[PDB]
């Protein structure tokens, strides 16, 4: 089976600055392959096809190189409207494979996510149910790991998560965390706790409570 | 065992 | 000008079968060598190729999904259609059908084929999401610089609009994309932040439509 790996995953970029990405495939794709840029809300948008050729329509600025193995896109002069994620795909052998994007987003100051946790309340656990909630807020870059950790046993498939768009002054993002238990499970344990790691932190931080304790 | 495009070659 | 349109149901059942159908202009499937390919993207994630097929008839599908597919054209309805069978959860994601450039001809005589190197123009897509589910308004529980919020659980379909005090509060307002649960049903939290020293009143106002489900719940220390 065919891989096709975009390097970076992500990358933080400014107005002005000038970017690669590169999409490595596993087996030659000859000159195949072709660059979208996909804004959120939107169908990707063809930049280069064949892996050099311009698509009609589409700024200067944009270029693509390379055959075989190793494809480049890199933008000349970064614009506003390039925040976006972009793909490559491969068009030589079926499936006509896509790479797994390469996040492009605005850069800033590094900063650490504040981080809250949140219990139950007694309304939900009424109903039979427990979620527990940790919020990372305003932090960059966007990479962050939460894991949960209940009378210290690392919790693992009973949570899920999700994060805010890049935000259009901070720069920042945030991420909220919630672990779900049934109510009988709940009330077995006392300590939940939400630990924190992200590049801000020297170390990871872990917010916690202790169930019951009044 | 990978086929080619409808237009490879 | 060619320009695509998706069209379909925007909800399905697990081991139903949906049928997708993508209806363009600009171009015929009986002009040499053009082709119209699925494409889908779940909530998040990356795109995933599934399918195409060429003016010729030919046709060809993602490996990992052939056994679910059909991929047909109706010539004189400039129209393709895509059906999967036996859908499940993880099938829920916004398709997309998109054209595909066949060699460039001179005289009616193939001389360029770098232009079918990639899937030129792309529909808007269609979203279709998977679950077993009925319309279901949500439970809201509160989530008590101090952070607060509305935890906005077990609700169907999508969407829902949170507010903070009736809109007058926006700043340091941040409402997380849904997530949907293994249940079948969405849950999502809106959060604000305020200085400490604030602890104002903080009321989430909740509307999902769908069930005509309308809260507002104050939260608060």
């Amino acid at each position: 089976a065919l891989q096709l790996t975009q390097s970076p995953s992500s990358l933080s970029a400014s107005v002005g600055d000038r970017i690669t990405i590169t999409c490595r495939a596993s087996q030659g794709v000859t000159s195949a392959l072709a660059w979208y840029r996909q804004k959120p809300g939107s169908p990707p948008q063809l930049l280069i096809y064949d892996a050099s050729s311009l698509e009609s329509g589409v700024p200067s600025r944009f270029s693509g190189s390379g055959s075989g193995t190793e494809f480049t896109l890199t933008i000349s002069t970064l614009r506003p409207e390039d925040f976006a994620t972009y793909y490559c795909q491969q068009l030589h052998f079926y499936p006509h494979t896509f790479g797994g994007g390469t996040r492009v987003d605005v850069r800033r100051t590094v900063a650490a996510p504040s981080v809250f946790i949140f219990p139950p309340s007694d309304e939900q656990l009424k109903s039979g149910t427990a979620s527990v909630v940790c919020l990372l807020n305003n932090f960059y870059p966007r990479e962050a790991k939460v894991q949960w950790k209940v009378d210290n046993a690392l919790q693992s498939g009973n949570s899920q998560e999700s994060v805010t768009e890049q935000d259009s002054k901070d720069s920042t993002y945030s991420l909220s965390s919630t672990l779900t238990l049934s109510k009988a499970d709940y009330e077995k344990h006392k300590v939940y706790e939400c630990e924190v790691t992200h590049q801000g932190l020297s170390s990871p931080v872990t917010k916690s409570f202790n169930r019951g304790e009044c | 065992l990978l086929e080619l495009d409808k237009w490879a070659s | 000008r060619i320009t695509l349109k998706e069209s379909g149901p925007p909800l399905v059942k697990p081991t139903q079968t949906l049928t997708l159908t993508c209806s363009f202009s600009g171009f015929s499937l009986s002009d040499f060598g053009v082709g119209v390919g699925w494409i889908r993207q779940p909530p998040g994630k990356a795109l995933e190729w599934l399918a195409i097929i060429y003016s010729d008839d030919d046709k060809r599908y993602s490996p990992s999904l052939n056994t679910r597919l059909t991929i047909t054209k109706d010539t004189s309805k400039n129209q393709v259609v895509l059906v999967m069978t036996r859908v499940s959860p993880v099938d829920t994601a916004t398709y997309f059908c998109a054209h595909r450039r066949g060699p460039t001809t001179l005289f009616g005589v193939p001389i360029a084929r770098g232009p079918v190197n990639a899937m030129d123009v792309w529909g808007q897509g269609i979203t279709v999401t998977i679950s077993s589910t009925s319309t279901k308004g949500p439970s809201v529980f509160p989530l008590a610089t101090a952070a607060l919020g509305c935890l906005v659980k077990d609700y169907f379909p999508e969407p829902v609009t949170v507010s903070w005090n009736s809109g007058a509060l926006t700043s340091g307002v941040h409402t997380f994309p849904a997530v949907l649960q293994s249940s079948g049903l969405y849950s999502l939290s809106s959060v604000v932040t305020v200085p400490s020293s604030s602890l104002q009143t903080y009321t989430c106002n909740v509307n999902h439509k769908p069930s005509n489900t309308k809260v507002d719940k104050r939260v608060e220390p």
